[PDB]
C-alpha cells in the first residue's frame, strides 16, 4: 500500500506532504497567481460565491501536487487537516475538488487540535491554536474535543499586521535617497503584506510580563510621569533598494501588546485558556491545566510562551479565577517539531496507520452516491 | 508563443465547464471528435528529472531520496544552484557571494560523497509513536471485524513530560541592535520546515528539487493525449495530438480605426493537406452563451476549400470576400459594427469545417471563436 | 590629453573622450565610451575595460572645481554598464548593467552586482556585495579576490585582431 | 496579432548571397570567425564578438538592435581559451541583450533586456522572459520559462513551441520588406 | 539558397570590400587572405562537410540511445509482472557494494562526460 | 608542407572517429533487436501464463548497470587517449 498525502490548508501558509516522515515537504504561502494580476490571490476565503472559490482551489491543489508532491492524484488517500468550526460550505467546495476533480480514493476530514494533541503519546490537553485569523482554544480530553467549552478571540497575524500598518503609518520616517534624506512621514499608501510580515518576524519580539505592564501603563499615563523603560534600539529596514524606513524602537516591543490588551472585557491571549477552563467539569481541571500545548505560527514569536506562562501565572491570582481556578499548576508541553507544524505531524502520524484510513474515513463511492460529507451538526 | 500575443484569439471548449482558451493550451482527442482544454483533462506523472544535471532517476529511488536531487544543492540566499569550488572542496553561489563557510562546515576532500544534511533530533520519539500507533491501530483493527461477524505483546511509550518553567527570552534581545544579514528571511526560513534557524549561520542549504514530465490523459476515453518522451533534453514526444496539429487557426492582422464601421482582415491556416472550412455562422441569436460578445459582425462568406503542400485560385477570386490565397493561408474578410460598449471591442462568431475521423472525412465540427481587439 | 602608458592595449574603436590617464596594463574592448567632461580620470594598473563600460565625469552637467577620478588596480567593469565614481579602490569588480549613480565611494574588493541601480551618498564599505535589480543586500566576503590571468591571456589576442590607440613613453 | 510590415532602409543592410540580413551599424569584430549559414537579421549596432572565439548561430536567427552576444571564459586545466558559443536553429534574441552564453538550443525566444551569465546553457525549446538576471553556470530545461531576478524557474511552455517558434520567426523574416 | 552556409562573414561580406572594411569591422590587419587552390580549397571543404557527416551520426546516436533506454523501462515492467503472476499461478497450483559501485561508476562516467563534451567544442574550435 | 601534413592528420583522426561511431551504431542496433525480440518471446510467455491460469480457474540491477557502466568507462577511455594527441597536436 502506498502512503498517504497530508495536506493542512492554513490561511497564511499551506503545509503539505507525505504521511510518516518527520516533517513537511514544503510550507508556502496559500496564494495564486493568475494571468494579468499584478498581486497574488488568497485561495482561502470565507462566505464567497462557489464556482471561484471551486476554481482557485483547483489551481492550487494542482499547483501543490505537481510542484512539491510529485505523485499521481488518483493513487492515495488524502488526510486534510482543517480547524474545528472551519465553514461549511469551504469544506463542502475542498472535497469536491478533491472527489470530483483529483479523484482521490478517500479524504479524510482531520481536526487539527486532536492531531495537536496526537504527537506527545498523552490523550487530555489544553490546545491553543494561534493562527492567522483566530486564537482558538480547546479542551481535549481523553480523544473527545470537548465543543462545550471552545473559545475563539480575532488576536492572529491580521491583527498584528493591522496594528503593524498603524504604528507605522503613524511613526513613518522613510529616506528616499534622491534628496529626501529626512523624516518624510507616509510616502506610500499602503504598505504591503510580505513586507509587514517580514517586519513582524524580523526585527518583532515580545516583552516580559512586568515590562509589558508598564509598556501599558505608559501608554496609558494614569498619573505615569515617564515611567516606561528603556526601549530597543532603532533598526533600518530596507525597501525596493532606496527606501530606508527607520522603525523605531517602541514599535518593536509595544505592537505585540495587543495580544495581551485588558480594556476591561478580560479579553486577551491568557484569559480565554482560563475562560474555557470555567466552563469544564470538575473532575478535568487538574490534569487539563497541567498539560498546555501552544501551537500556531505565532507562537514561535520570540519570548511568546514566557511571557504566555507569566501571564497566565499573573491572571491566576485574580478574584475571577482565584475561587475556582486558584491553586493550578500550569505546565507547557514541548511538541517534537517546530509549532508551525505540530498539526501537520500528528496528521502524518495518524495517516500511516494503513489498517484504519480506509474504514475511519469517506470514500469516493460514498461521495458518488451519496454526495454529503459528514460534519458535526445535525442530518 | 507569446511574440504573437496569444490571447486575443480563444476558443470555447465544451464539456462541465465551459472555458476559453488559447490554441497552444488546447488538445484535440481523436477518439471523442472534441477538443479538450487543460483544466478539463487529468493528469499523470512520467519522470522525475533534476534541472541542473539533466538526468532521469526512477520513482523508488525518489521516493528514498524524499524528492530531491542526489547532487545539487540550492543556497539559502537566493534559490540558484551552488556549485563546487577547489582551494579541498566548497560550495559557492553564482548570484551571490554566499559560501559554504558562512555555515562554517569543512571542506570535504572529495568534492560529491562528502555532503549530507544533519538528520531531524526527534526522528527517535517519531518512530517509537508510530510503531505505537501501529500497534494501537492494530488493536483497533481487531475489533470492528469481530463486530461485523458478530452482526453477520502490548508496547507502551513513556510520554513527553511537560515543563513549568520554559525557556524565556534572552536579555541580549534588548539593547542590542540586529543585523538584518544575519536575521534570515521567513522566505528563505521556511525552505527549511525541520528546523527553521533565526540566524543565518544555521541555515544549511537544502538539496535540488526535481520536475515532472507530465502524460495527459482524456477523462471520457482514458488515452493519452500527450505522453513526452523518458529521456530529458527531448523535443519530440512518444504521441502529441494537440490542437494546433489538427483544427485551423484564425488570426489576425488588420485593425483599422474604432469608428463604428470597420472592415478587418483575419488569415485562415490549416494543418490537414486538403480540407474545407466555412466561418458563414455569425453566432446564431443570442444562442451558445456569447456572453462576452461587445460587437456585431457580419461575416457572411461561402465554404472556402483549402490546400496544404509540403481554377481554386484562379478562378473563385472574390476580393471583398477572399483577400489573399498563398499556400495553406487564406485571409477573409468581416466587416464590423464595433464598439458598442465604452471599451474591449470583442468578436464572436462560430467556425464550421471538416475532419477526417480515421465517410470518415465528413466529420463536421462547429468551433466558437471569440476574438478581441485593442479597441 | 590621454596619457597611456606602455605595455596596455587599447583598441581604437572605444570612444576615449578627453584627459585620461590609461596605466600600465589596462585592456580596452570596443565600443567602450570613457568621456572626461569636468576633470581627468586616472585608471591605474591593469583594470579591464570590457564593452559598454559608459564613464561619465559630468557631476556638474546633470544637476575653480578639477574634481577628478581615482580608478585604483584590477577593476573589471563589465558588459553595459554605468560607472560614475570620483574614487574607487582596488581588486573590485562592478557587473553587467549596473548602475553607479555619482557620490558613491568605493574601497577595495566590492562587488556590484547585476542590474543594481544604486544611488546612495555613501561610501561602500570593505568588500561587501550588492545583488539584485529589487532590492540592495550586502553580505560580506571573508576573501578578496584575484583577476590577472584572464588580461595576462588577453594581451596577446587581442592586437591581431584590433589596432591599436597611440602611446608615449 | 501576428509580426506586422517593419520597415528597414534599403541603404543600411546588407543582404549576402544566402540570405543573412546584417546592419551596417552592426559592429562585429574579426568577421573571419563569424559564420552565420542560414537567413538570420542582426539588427543595428548589435555587436558580436567574433574574437576569441567562433561564433555559429542557425538557420532563421533574429537578433535585435543593440543587443551583445560574445563567448564566456573558463579556466582550463592545461591552459585557457574561450568556448564557442553555438546558437540553435530559430532563435529570437530580443533587444538591448548581453550574452555571455555557452551552447545557447535551438527554438529559444530570449526576451528583452536581459543578462545571460557566463558558460550558461540553454537547452532546445525554452523561454526566457523580460528584465532578468541569469547567474553564472545555470542550465534551463525544455519547455520551462525563467524569470524573476535571481533567474528562478517560473512557470511550463505550452508543448506546441516547435509547431510554432517556425512559423513565428519565418513570419518574421517575411514581414521584413525595405522602405 | 541551400540549407547550412559554412563561407563565415568575410568571404560573404566581401563582394563590394568597403563595408566590411569600414562600418561592421576594422578589416585590417589580417589583409593577406589563402589562396584557394584548387584542391586545397577543395579538400579543405571535404573536413567541412565531413564534420557535419560525423554530427548527424551524432544525432542519430543520441537518437537510438533513447530507443535502448527507453526498451529497458519496459523489460522490467513485464519483468515484474511476470514475476506476480508466477506468485498468482503458483498459489493457485497449490547487493548493496554492488549498488555503491554503479553509482561510484555513475559519478565517473559523468565526469567523463563533461570533460568529453567540452573537449569536443575546443577541437571544434581549432578546427577552424 | 606542415599545414598539409597536420590536417591530413585531422582527416584521418576524423575518419576513425567516424569509423568507430559506426561501430558503436551497429554494436547497438544488435542489441536493439535483441531486446525487441526478447520482449516480443516475453508478450508471448505472458499471454501463454495469461491463458493457462484462466483454464486453471476454470543483485540483478546491480551486476547489469555494472556491466553496461564499465563498457561505458571503456569507451571513455578509447576516446581520452586519442584527444589527448589531438590536444597536443593542437599545441604543436
Ligand atoms: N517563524 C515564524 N516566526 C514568527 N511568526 C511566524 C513564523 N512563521 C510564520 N509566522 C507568522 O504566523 C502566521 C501564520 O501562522 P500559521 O502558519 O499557524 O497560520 P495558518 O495555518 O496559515 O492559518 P489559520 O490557522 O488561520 O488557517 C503569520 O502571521 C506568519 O507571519
Ligand atoms: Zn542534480
Ligand atoms: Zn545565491
Ligand atoms: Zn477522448
Amino acid at each position: 500500500e502506498k502512503t498517504a498525502v497530508v495536506i493542512d490548508l492554513g490561511e497564511a501558509f499551506t503545509k503539505c506532504g507525505f504521511a510518516g516522515e518527520t516533517g513537511p515537504r514544503c510550507i508556502i504561502p496559500s496564494v495564486i497567481k493568475k494571468a494579468g494580476m499584478p498581486k497574488p490571490i488568497k485561495v482561502v476565503q470565507y462566505n464567497i460565491n462557489t464556482e471561484e472559490l471551486y476554481s482557485y482551489l483547483k489551481e492550487f491543489i494542482h499547483i501543490l501536487y505537481f510542484r512539491h508532491l510529485l505523485v499521481n492524484p488518483r493513487d492515495r488517500r488524502v488526510v486534510v487537516i482543517e480547524s474545528v468550526l472551519c465553514p461549511s460550505h469551504f469544506r463542502e467546495t475542498l472535497t469536491r475538488v478533491l472527489f470530483k476533480y483529483f479523484e482521490v480514493p478517500s479524504v479524510l476530514l482531520a481536526p487539527s487540535h486532536l492531531m495537536a494533541l496526537l504527537t506527545l503519546g498523552i490523550n487530555s490537553a489544553m490546545v491553543l491554536d494561534c493562527g492567522y485569523r483566530e486564537s482558538l482554544v480547546l479542551p481535549i480530553y481523553e480523544g473527545i474535543p470537548v465543543l462545550n467549552c471552545w473559545g475563539a478571540l480575532p488576536l492572529g497575524g491580521k491583527a498584528l499586521h493591522k496594528e503593524l500598518e498603524t504604528q507605522l503609518l503613524e511613526q513613518c520616517t522613510v529616506d528616499t535617497g534622491a534628496a529626501k534624506e529626512q523624516s518624510l512621514p507616509s510616502v506610500m499608501g499602503s504598505i504591503p503584506e510580505g513586507v509587514l510580515e517580514d517586519i513582524k518576524v524580523r526585527t518583532c519580539f515580545v516583552s516580559d510580563l512586568t515590562r509589558g505592564l508598564k509598556i501599558q501603563a505608559a501608554k496609558f499615563n494614569i498619573d505615569g510621569n515617564t515611567e516606561r523603560p528603556s526601549p530597543p534600539p532603532n533598526v533600518d529596514y530596507p525597501l525596493d533598494g532606496e527606501k530606508i524606513l527607520h522603525v523605531l524602537g517602541s514599535i518593536r516591543d509595544s505592537v505585540v501588546e495587543i495580544l495581551f490588551e485588558q480594556d476591561n472585557e478580560e479579553k486577551s491571549v491568557a484569559t480565554l485558556i482560563l475562560d474555557s477552563l470555567m466552563q469544564c467539569p470538575i473532575d478535568t481541571r487538574k490534569q487539563l491545566a497541567e498539560n498546555l500545548v501552544i501551537i500556531g505560527g505565532t507562537s514561535m514569536l520570540p519570548g511568546f510562551l514566557h511571557r504566555l506562562l507569566a501571564e497566565i501565572r499573573y491572571l491566576v491570582e485574580k478574584p475571577k479565577y482565584k475561587k475556582t481556578l486558584g491553586t493550578k499548576t500550569f505546565r507547557i508541553h514541548t511538541p517534537p517539531a517546530k509549532a508551525n507544524c505540530v498539526a501537520w505531524l500528528g496528521g502524518a502520524i495518524f495517516g500511516a496507520l494503513q489498517d484504519i484510513l480506509g474504514s475511519r474515513s469517506v470514500s469516493k463511492e460514498y461521495y458518488n452516491q451519496t454526495g454529503r460529507i459528514p460534519d458535526w451538526c445535525s442530518l | 508563443a507569446s511574440l504573437l500575443q496569444s490571447e486575443r484569439v480563444l476558443y470555447l471548449v465544451q464539456g462541465e465547464k465551459k472555458v476559453r482558451a488559447p490554441l497552444s493550451q488546447l488538445y484535440f482527442c481523436r477518439y471523442c471528435s472534441e477538443l479538450r482544454s487543460l483544466e478539463c483533462v487529468s493528469h499523470e506523472v512520467d519522470s522525475h528529472y533534476c534541472p541542473s544535471c539533466l538526468e532521469n532517476m526512477p520513482s523508488a529511488e525518489a521516493k528514498l531520496k524524499k524528492n530531491r536531487c542526489a547532487n545539487c544543492f540550492d543556497c539559502p540566499g537566493c534559490m540558484h544552484t551552488l556549485s563546487t569550488r577547489a582551494t579541498a572542496y566548497y560550495l559557492a553561489c553564482g548570484f551571490c557571494r554566499w559560501t559554504s563557510r558562512d555555515v562554517g562546515m569543512a571542506d570535504k576532500s572529495v568534492a560529491s560523497g562528502g555532503w549530507q544534511e544533519p538528520d531531524h533530533p526527534h526522528t527517535q520519539r517519531m518512530n517509537k509513536l508510530i510503531e505505537y500507533y501501529q500497534q494501537l491501530a492494530q488493536k483497533e483493527k481487531v475489533e470492528r471485524d469481530r463486530k461485523k461477524l458478530a452482526r453477520r505483546k502490548e508496547i507502551k511509550i513513556e510520554p513527553a513530560q511537560a515543563v513549568d518553567e520554559v525557556e524565556p527570552l534572552p536579555e541580549d534581545y534588548y539593547t542590542r541592535p540586529v543585523n538584518l544579514t544575519e536575521v534570515t528571511t521567513l522566505q528563505q526560513r521556511l525552505l527549511q520546515p525541520d528546523f527553521q534557524p533565526i540566524c543565518a549561520s544555521q541555515l544549511y542549504p537544502r538539496h535540488k528539487h526535481l520536475l515532472i514530465k507530465r502524460s495527459l490523459r482524456c477523462r471520457q476515453c482514458e488515452h493519452n493525449l500527450s505522453k513526452p518522451e523518458f529521456n530529458p533534453t527531448s523535443i519530440k514526444f512518444k504521441i502529441q495530438l494537440v490542437a494546433v496539429n489538427y483544427i485551423p487557426e484564425v488570426r489576425i492582422m488588420s485593425i483599422p480605426n474604432l469608428r463604428y464601421m470597420k472592415e478587418s482582415q483575419v488569415l485562415l491556416t490549416l494543418t490537414n493537406p486538403v480540407e474545407n472550412l466555412t466561418h458563414v455562422t455569425l453566432l446564431e441569436c443570442e444562442e451558445g452563451d456569447p456572453d462576452d460578445t461587445n460587437s456585431t459582425a457580419k461575416v457572411s462568406v461561402p465554404p472556402t476549400e483549402l490546400v496544404l503542400a509540403g481554377e481554386p485560385q484562379d478562378f473563385p477570386d472574390d476580393p471583398d470576400v477572399v483577400a489573399f490565397r498563398k499556400a495553406n493561408k487564406v485571409g477573409v474578410f468581416i466587416k464590423v459594427t464595433p464598439q458598442r460598449e465604452e471599451g474591449d471591442v470583442t468578436v464572436c462568431f462560430k467556425l464550421k469545417h471538416d475532419f477526417k475521423n480515421l465517410g470518415a472525412e465528413v466529420s463536421w465540427l462547429t468551433q466558437h471563436v471569440e476574438l478581441s481587439l485593442g479597441p | 590629453s590621454v596619457k597611456i602608458a606602455p605595455g596596455a592595449v587599447v583598441c581604437v574603436e572605444s570612444e576615449i573622450r578627453g584627459d585620461v590617464t590609461i596605466g600600465p596594463r589596462t585592456v580596452i574592448h570596443p565600443k567602450a565610451r570613457i568621456i572626461a567632461e569636468a576633470g581627468p580620470i586616472v585608471i591605474g594598473e591593469g583594470n579591464l575595460i570590457e564593452e559598454q563600460a559608459l564613464i561619465i565625469n559630468a557631476h556638474p552637467d546633470n544637476i575653480s572645481e578639477p574634481k577628478p577620478m581615482i580608478i585604483g588596480t584590477n577593476n573589471v567593469f563589465e558588459v553595459g554598464c554605468y560607472s560614475q565614481a570620483m574614487k574607487m579602490g582596488d581588486n573590485n569588480v562592478i557587473e553587467s548593467k549596473a548602475y553607479v549613480g555619482r557620490n558613491v565611494i568605493l574601497t577595495s574588493g566590492c562587488i556590484i552586482g547585476a542590474c543594481c541601480n544604486l544611488n546612495t551618498f555613501e561610501v561602500i564599505p570593505e568588500n561587501t556585495v550588492i545583488y539584485g535589480a529589487d532590492c540592495l543586500r550586502r553580505v560580506q566576503t571573508e576573501r578578496p579576490q584575484p583577476q590577472t590571468l584572464q588580461l595576462d591571456f588577453l594581451m596577446k589576442i587581442l592586437p591581431n585582431y584590433h589596432h591599436l590607440k597611440k602611446t608615449m613613453k | 496579432m501576428e509580426l506586422g510590415e517593419l520597415l528597414y532602409n534599403k541603404s543600411e543592410y546588407i543582404e549576402t548571397a544566402s540570405g543573412n540580413k546584417v546592419s551596417r551599424q552592426s559592429v562585429l569584430c574579426g568577421s573571419q570567425n563569424i559564420v552565420l549559414n542560414g537567413k538570420t537579421i542582426v539588427m543595428n549596432d548589435c555587436i558580436i564578438r567574433g574574437d576569441l572565439a567562433n561564433v555559429r548561430v542557425g538557420r532563421h536567427c533574429v537578433v535585435k538592435s543593440r543587443s551583445v552576444i560574445r563567448p564566456p571564459f573558463k579556466k582550463f586545466s592545461k591552459g585557457v581559451a574561450f568556448f564557442p558559443l553555438h546558437i540553435g536553429d530559430h532563435v529570437f534574441i530580443e533587444e538591448d541583450c548581453v550574452v555571455n552564453a555557452a551552447q545557447i538550443g535551438s527554438y529559444v525566444h530570449v526576451g528583452k533586456n536581459c543578462v545571460i551569465g557566463r558558460r550558461c546553457v540553454l537547452k532546445d525549446c525554452c523561454k526566457i522572459l523580460d528584465n532578468t538576471v541569469l547567474p553564472p553556470e545555470t542550465v534551463v530545461p525544455p519547455f520551462t520559462v525563467f524569470s524573476g531576478c535571481p533567474g528562478l524557474f517560473s512557470g511550463e511552455l505550452p508543448e506546441c513551441t516547435q509547431e510554432l517558434m517556425i512559423d513565428v520567426t519565418k513570419s518574421y523574416y517575411q514581414k521584413f520588406l525595405p522602405l | 539558397a541551400f540549407g547550412i552556409n559554412t563561407d563565415s562573414l568575410y568571404h560573404e561580406l566581401s563582394t563590394a570590400g568597403s563595408e566590411v572594411i569600414g562600418d561592421v569591422d576594422e578589416g585590417a590587419d589580417l589583409l593577406g587572405e589563402f589562396s584557394v587552390r584548387d584542391d586545397f580549397f577543395g579538400m579543405g571543404k571535404e573536413v567541412g562537410n565531413l564534420l557535419l557527416e560525423n554530427s548527424q551520426l551524432l544525432e542519430t546516436k543520441n537518437a537510438l540511445n533513447v530507443v535502448k533506454n527507453d526498451l529497458i523501462a519496459k523489460v522490467d515492467q513485464l519483468s515484474g509482472e511476470q514475476e506476480v503472476l508466477r506468485g498468482e499461478l503458483e498459489a493457485a497450483k497449490q547487493a548493496q557494494r554492488r549498488r555503491f559501485t554503479r553509482v561510484e561508476m555513475a559519478r565517473v562516467l559523468m565526469e567523463r562526460n563533461q570533460y568529453k563534451e567540452r573537449l569536443m567544442e575546443l577541437q571544434e574550435a581549432v578546427r577552424w
